[PDB]
RNA sequence: GAGGUAAAGCGAAUGAUUAGAAGUCUUGGGGUUGAAAUGACCUUAACUUAUUCUCAAACUUUAAAUAUGUAAGAAGUCCUUGUUGCUUAAUUGAACGUGGACAAUUGAAUGAAGAGCUUUUAGUGGGCCAUUUUUGGUAAGCAGAACUGGCGAUGCGGGAUGA
RNA sequence: CCUAAGGGGGACUCAUGGAGAACAGAAAUCUCCAGUAGAACAAAAGGGUAAAAGUCCCCUUGAUUUUGAUUUUCAGUGUGAA
RNA sequence: GGUUGCGGCCAUAUCUAGCAGAAAGCACCGUUCCCCGUUCGAUCAACCGUAGUUAAGCUGCUAAGAGCAAUACCGAGUAGUGUAGUGGGAGACCAUACGCGAAACUAUUGUGCUGCAAUCU
């Protein structure tokens, strides 16, 4: 049925994605991509950590799916459910070919999908507490075997999954400028309707 | 005798999108 | 099944300008163009008619021939081993004049201004143009600009 | 100044519509009854598309309209509104200042009733607007209407209830 | 969905600024301008025939690409000089503006004596026709911008006054008021009725006999100079005449200099805030929002 | 001058796509508080708004590198006025001209066993390989294109050996 | 495939959204506002198009005659088309 | 300098919401015998300039406005890329050498200029 994974490890072709000209494409194996606690405010899970690629290659969705399963299984068994936020940062929007006379004809049909990640493309974040590092450090570790290539563990230097890092988030935090928005935040601008700015941000203290 | 206008472009008998639940 | 139309391939080359479509500005049509003139050929998509294959869209040519809405340029053609003179009629729509006559034509006149003055003050000039020539020697005055050190800096992720 | 001559409320048009639901003598009829109550050659609509369910085709004369302005509009909305004995509803009038409602017998206008020609019914729609509307409706220097000089659902509300003693409900 | 986003407002292309002003037809401007590019610099020449609420504007342009360049212009407001100084927008004052410019562009170019036009207004169809052995009659094509095109429209009355008046214009006579579409023939006696005012005249009395009070108020200028109908004619008769006397423009006396013009409109009109104002501005709004905190 | 490929973008169009948050009077349903009220409520799902993760050979605002068209004068630039059945309202222009002015730094570099021209005829019309770009294919000492350089047609030193 | 779906001129603005009007309802017809084209343009797709090339109206036959030049494919041969 | 007619470039000119607008101009505005077009003198046509108004159009100003335009010890000499090696690496790919070199992002500034004719406090 299905081939070796060994057979679309490497990006050979243009990306070939579902469309109006390839339409008999089977889903994807991942379908979810966030999992733990999703709905943990932003303040709650300050630690991010990644899994990022080294390497310039295709994952495909089974991988990501096996890899998606194996970490959450291990997270909410060691630490609990409502231990950490754990994000699949690459989707699967390559199709892949099969062709099986002989080359007459050989144009393939969809096989299955794939990600084209590159390199230090961030394959896999999770955001969590400081005292539960160990746990989820372990948790990418595991899934690293579940996919192949070289993938690296990298502790990142921002405040969860923010742009900003550990202290700037600190540094906005308190001078007003990030509010909440549910799993994500919304930060100040100095531009446009003073007004609008001034009632989404009450507690900006102005210069 | 009065009536002439239609300044569409209809297709066939598209009753129009809209026709749902 | 092999496709060669007329406007093959010619998708973006003959799209009008993002935010430029619909009618010309009118000075296109109130040029003057004169047999001997040095014109610019890009094709408008909006104009059918007059309009030029797809060759010819970026080429640069010599009118020959003027008529009620169109102009006749010659162009050289590479056909294997050497060049074939196309005529091709083109309405002017999709031409406008070569900006390499306007700076061939001002050095003329400069290098005539050039010539006269010197002429006047019993002196000579030089006309011919040079290329750029390696810089001569400086001096580098360091009161307020003290040279600062600088050293490779250590690795860091930053994500 | 919002006390403005200018900015004084009038009506600008009065559309009477009779959606008639097939076509031939029926809908003549009803184009006989505008032509008595306006004085003018109304209009036939025809649907511009077709529905099995109703019984209508594309093309086929469904509808007949007609738009009267001036003194002969305020004449047939007062004898339209005595038939509604002066009393519409708030969910009555637009956002942009248009107000309509429906009459349901044609004979209750005050006109000779005849049985060749039955009884319909009718839509009544009047068009609101101030003076300068000409702006948007010439041929050259097309423009739009100030925002205080926009007509509203409140402005028309209030004139409508001054200038007819009417009342306007909500239910 | 909000449908006016800024992507909205980002991918908008404006129209040419006169087009969204709604004054230019683009089309019709382009059909008329572009001229046979084997007539090099030659310029076409427009007649171009606008109507205020107030004043009937004709001038005479060639264009350019820093911009049309006007040749000569007459206006209606020109009139009380000639004699015609009420109803300046008649039909018949736009043939007299027609006229007026038509003489006035011959004068500045020197086809006075030549081409002096149709001398005896009689309602006829008629075209300027070349002189042998002479120069070409002045071309100019009809410009009437947006105005529509119908069969009794104030702006050939300016076309039939050009006509008369020695240009050479190009037209037909199925537009002016006296043409039967059903006898496709040109009644040129309603013709000349409307070019010398007919029309008005009739009004004029039929509306004494009838509506007195009406007539008291619509013909009010004409009841205080004692001007009935029967010397209507002569209103326009007499200036006619005057035009081709002296068709020359002569300027009006202003009654203050540009420099004094330019300093009394100056003084009003509002200038733009200094960056540092509304930066101020800016900091009082923030400070004076602190009242609505809760 | 032309271009629309690489990169880039998606809180820009189109299309794909992950997640919450706040809202609204077609909320889409379950249980209410309902007697009904649809008049609220608990809930899930829709949309809307400001955000969020990830994408495109047959998407795109922007937009390279390499490559590509034209020009760099004496057949040039300027002045005056001749020809015509073409053109202008014209004594306006168009083209081709008579007469006059601008002298070797005559208007970039570099090179040039010098430039231009004609006739006639052979063989050939199975190709293949290497870097880089690249399509089908799991792939192949597989099949197919782009630019250049090579082998064929070529010996010589090296790669033991080898188109 | 089309006597218009060709040609000329003129008037209008399309897809669509919001708010309103007896029967009338998600869908009949009418009204205002919004509406960069999100429609439509015979057809496959791309391009192009808004006082138009789209919708509608009026008049027409330039879808005519004589033969050359030219563009593309190109050997700078033919055919088709322009 | 304001305003109108005709324009060139075609948003630094557009969009939203407020506020202001002397003179003239423009505008709205009044009327339906006549030329003319409509279901409707609403649009178009004609007449009056007579009865009225700057409410609107138009113009200017305001907005940590949207958009647009311009600039750069912004990002970034990054991504990409011409050229080279008997460079690294099993490979995927990567580093280096002589050259060329973005986009997004960020910050700041700005928000039509102007030609011909006429006219005006
Ligand atoms: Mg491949
Ligand atoms: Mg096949
Ligand atoms: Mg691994
Ligand atoms: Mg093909
Ligand atoms: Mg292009
Ligand atoms: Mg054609
Ligand atoms: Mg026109
Ligand atoms: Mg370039
Ligand atoms: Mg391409
Ligand atoms: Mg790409
Ligand atoms: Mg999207
Ligand atoms: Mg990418
Ligand atoms: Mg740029
Ligand atoms: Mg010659
Ligand atoms: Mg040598
Ligand atoms: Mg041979
Ligand atoms: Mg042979
Ligand atoms: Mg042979
Ligand atoms: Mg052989
Ligand atoms: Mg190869
Ligand atoms: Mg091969
Ligand atoms: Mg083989
Ligand atoms: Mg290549
Ligand atoms: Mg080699
Ligand atoms: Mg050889
Ligand atoms: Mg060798
Ligand atoms: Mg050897
Ligand atoms: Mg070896
Ligand atoms: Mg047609
Ligand atoms: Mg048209
Ligand atoms: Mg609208
Ligand atoms: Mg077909
Ligand atoms: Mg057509
Ligand atoms: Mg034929
Ligand atoms: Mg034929
Ligand atoms: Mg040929
Ligand atoms: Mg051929
Ligand atoms: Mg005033
Ligand atoms: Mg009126
Ligand atoms: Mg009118
Ligand atoms: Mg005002
Ligand atoms: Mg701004
Ligand atoms: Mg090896
Ligand atoms: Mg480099
Ligand atoms: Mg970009």
């Amino acid at each position: 049925a299905r081939r070796p994974a060994r057979c679309y490890r490497y990006c050979k072709n243009k990306p070939y994605p579902k469309s109006r000209y390839n339409r008999a494409v089977p889903d994807a194996k991942i379908r979810i991509y966030d999992l733990g606690r999703k709905k943990a405010t932003v303040d709650e899970f300050p630690l991010c950590i990644h899994l990022v690629s080294n390497e310039l290659e295709q994952l495909s969705s089974e991988a990501l799916e096996a890899a998606r399963i194996c970490a959450n299984k291990y997270i909410t068994k060691v630490s609990g459910r409502d231990s950490f936020h754990l994000r699949v940062r690459v989707h699967p929007f390559h199709v892949l070919r099969i062709n099986k006379q002989g080359m007459r004809g050989a144009w393939g049909k969809p096989h299955g999908l794939a990600a084209r990640v590159s390199i230090g493309q961030i394959i896999m974040s999770a955001r969590t507490k400081d005292s539960n590092k160990d746990v989820v450090i372990e948790g990418l570790r595991r899934a690293r075997y579940k996919f192949p290539g070289q993938q690296k563990i990298i502790i990142s230097k921002k405040w969860g999954f923010t742009p900003l890092n550990r202290d700037e988030y600190i540094a906005k935090k308190t001078n007003g400028e990030v509010i909440d928005d549910g799993a994500y935040v919304k930060f100040l601008s100095r531009k446009g309707n003073l007004e609008a700015n001034l009632q989404q941000f009450p507690n900006y203290q102005y210069s | 005798t009065s009536s002439k206008k239609s300044d569409a472009a209809p297709a066939s008998a598209d009753p129009a999108k809209a026709k749902k639940k | 099944g092999k496709s060669r139309g007329y406007r093959s391939g010619t998708r973006y080359a003959f799209q009008r300008d993002f935010k430029k479509h619909g009618a010309i500005p009118l000075s296109t049509y109130l040029k003057v163009y004169k047999v001997g003139d040095i014109v610019d050929i890009k094709a408008n998509g909006s104009i059918q008619k007059g309009m030029p294959h797809k060759y010819y869209h970026g080429k640069t040519g010599i009118v020959y021939n003027v008529t009620k809405s169109s102009v006749g340029v010659i162009i050289n053609k590479v056909v294997g081993n050497r060049y074939i003179e196309k005529r091709v009629n083109l309405r002017v729509e999709h031409v406008k004049h070569s900006a390499c006559r306007q700076e061939f034509l001002n050095r003329v006149k400069s290098n005539a201004a050039k010539k006269r003055e010197a002429k006047a003050n019993g002196e000579t000039v030089y006309l011919k143009r040079q290329a750029a020539k390696p810089r001569g020697s400086r001096i580098i005055s360091t009161e307020g600009n003290i040279p600062q050190t600088l050293a490779p800096v250590a690795y860091e992720t930053f994500i | 100044k919002s006390q403005n001559v200018m900015r004084e409320l009038r009506i600008e048009k009065l559309v009477l519509n009779i959606c008639v639901g097939e076509s031939g003598d029926r809908l003549t009829r009803a184009a006989k009854v505008l032509e008595q109550l306006s004085g003018q050659t109304p209009v036939q609509s025809k649907a511009r598309y077709t529905v099995r369910t109703f019984g209508i085709r594309r093309n086929e004369k469904i509808a007949v309209h007609v738009t009267v302005r001036g003194p002969k509009a305020e004449e047939i909305l007062e004898r339209g509104l005595k038939v509604k004995e002066y009393q519409l509803r708030s969910k009555n009038f637009s956002a942009t200042g248009n107000f309509g409602f429906g009459i349901d017998e044609h004979i209750d206008l005050g006109i000779k009733y005849d049985p060749s020609i039955g009884i319909y019914g009718m839509d009544f729609y009047v068009v609101m607007g101030r003076a300068g509307a000409r702006v948007t409706r010439r041929k050259r220097a097309r423009s739009t209407i100030g925002n205080s000089h926009k007509t509203n659902k409140e402005d028309t509300i209030q004139w409508f209830k001054t200038r007819y003693d009417a009342e306007v409900l909500d239910k | 969905k909000e449908f006016r986003t800024s992507a909205y407002h980002s991918r908008f292309q404006t129209p040419f600024r006169r087009r969204q002003e709604g004054k230019t037809d683009y089309y019709q401007r382009k059909r008329l301008v572009t001229q046979h590019k084997a007539k090099y610099n030659s310029p076409k020449y427009r007649l171009v025939v606008r109507f205020t609420n107030k004043d009937i504007i004709a001038q005479i342009v060639s264009a350019h690409i820093t911009g049309d360049v006007v040749f000569t212009a007459a206006y209606a407001h020109e009139l009380p000089r000639y004699g015609i100084k009420y109803g300046l927008t008649n039909w018949s004052a736009a043939y007299a503006v027609g006229l007026l410019v038509a003489r006035r562009a011959l004068q500045k170019l020197g086809l006075d004596e030549t081409y002096t036009g149709v001398e005896e207004v009689e309602g006829e169809f008629e075209l300027t026709e070349a002189v042998e052995d002479g120069p070409r009659p002045f071309k100019v094509f009809l410009d009437i911008g947006l105005q529509r095109t119908t069969t009794g429209a104030r702006v050939f009355g300016v076309l039939k006054g050009a006509s008369d008046g020695g240009l050479y214009v190009p037209h037909s006579p199925n537009r002016f008021p006296g043409w039967d579409i059903e006898a496709e023939e040109l009644d040129a006696e309603l013709l000349r009725k409307y070019i010398f005012g007919g029309h008005v005249a009739e009004y004029m009395e039929e509306l004494l006999d009838d509506d007195e009070e009406k007539y008291k108020s619509i013909f009010k200028n004409y009841i205080e100079e004692e001007i009935e109908s029967e010397d209507v004619e002569e209103i326009y008769a007499n200036a006619h005449e005057a035009i081709r006397a002296d068709p020359s423009f002569k300027p009006t006396e202003k009654k203050f200099t540009k420099e004094q013009y330019k300093a009394e409109s100056k003084k009003y009109r509002q200038q733009k805030l200094t960056r540092a104002e509304r930066q101020a501005k800016v900091a009082k709004k923030i400070a004076e929002f602190k009242a609505q905190q809760e």
